[PDB]
């Protein structure tokens, strides 16, 4: 997603906001990075998953400065090129390196 | 019927300090009357339980902390890590207050006030209430000082009394 849709989805999900896309993405990164980098780190970040039709809705709910902050990733099935380039070839590379 | 006065600097007119009085019956949850003034004119409005409940529900925030946020904002009692901004549209007589993050403006509350027809009465009532509170506080402080002096004298005497007792 680019910056144009970030503002629209922020307006739709959590209303009564007056923030630009840059600050929204900065907050999202500050929320997400600590969890992904290391686990077992309570950060009041509720994660939920759902599927509707060949799609994955990933809902993240957080509290910044004691106020709600909702975001939804509307992920769609990845193309064959992306899946291969991100999982298949690297895996064979690691296998060959370990064999060596 | 408790009341609280606060000083607010509207963004529209930073150079002027406006006064905001919030009156509640027994608890902040039951609704409150808000009067905003600048020394010449005043606007008065009311908020009931239904309005506050609906506003809390719309925000999708737990009602246990919405009242706390309103207390920290309207009553001007808050720490250094939080800042609130109030805006008042005169023509639309619309008063909304929000919490200001780093370029992330979150709205907290919005109400509509009506122009009063007796500004002098409101100002006089505010001044009289302030003077009465000052007088009551002074009397209470004097009474507390007298009690403290009495206790100090009693303790000073009993010290020597204990000295004599241990001597015997």
């Amino acid at each position: 997603v680019d910056t144009s849709v970030v503002s629209q989805r922020a307006k739709e999900l959590n209303k009564r906001l007056t923030a630009p896309p840059a600050a929204f993405l900065c907050h999202l990164d500050n929320l997400l990075r600590p969890l992904l980098k290391d686990a077992a780190h309570p950060s009041e970040a509720t994660f939920s998953c759902d599927c509707v039709a060949d799609a994955l809705i990933l809902r993240v709910r957080s509290e910044l400065s004691g106020l709600p902050f909702y975001w939804n990733f509307h992920c769609m099935l990845a193309s064959p090129s992306l899946v291969s380039q991100h999982l298949i070839r690297p895996l064979m590379g690691m296998s060959l390196a370990l064999q060596c | 019927m408790e009341r609280k006065i606060s000083r607010i600097h509207l963004v529209s007119e930073p150079s002027i300090t406006h006064f905001l009085q919030v009156s509640w019956e027994k608890t902040l949850e039951s609704g409150f009357v808000i009067t905003l003034t600048d020394g010449h004119s005043a606007w008065t409005g009311t908020v009931s339980e239904s309005e506050i409940s609906q506003e809390a529900d719309d925000m999708a925030m737990e009602k246990g902390k919405y009242v706390g946020e309103l207390r920290k904002a309207l009553l001007s009692g808050a720490g250094p890590a939080d800042v609130y901004t109030f805006n008042f549209s005169k023509e639309s007589c619309y008063f909304f207050f929000e919490k200001n993050l780093k370029d992330v403006s979150f709205r907290l509350g919005s109400f509509n006030l009506e122009k009063v027809e007796n500004p002098a009465e409101v100002i006089r009532e505010l001044i009289c209430y302030c003077l009465d509170t000052i007088a009551e506080n002074q009397a209470k402080n004097e009474h507390l000082q007298k009690e403290n002096e009495r206790l100090l004298r009693d303790w000073n005497d009993v010290q020597g009394r204990f000295e004599k007792c241990v001597s015997a």
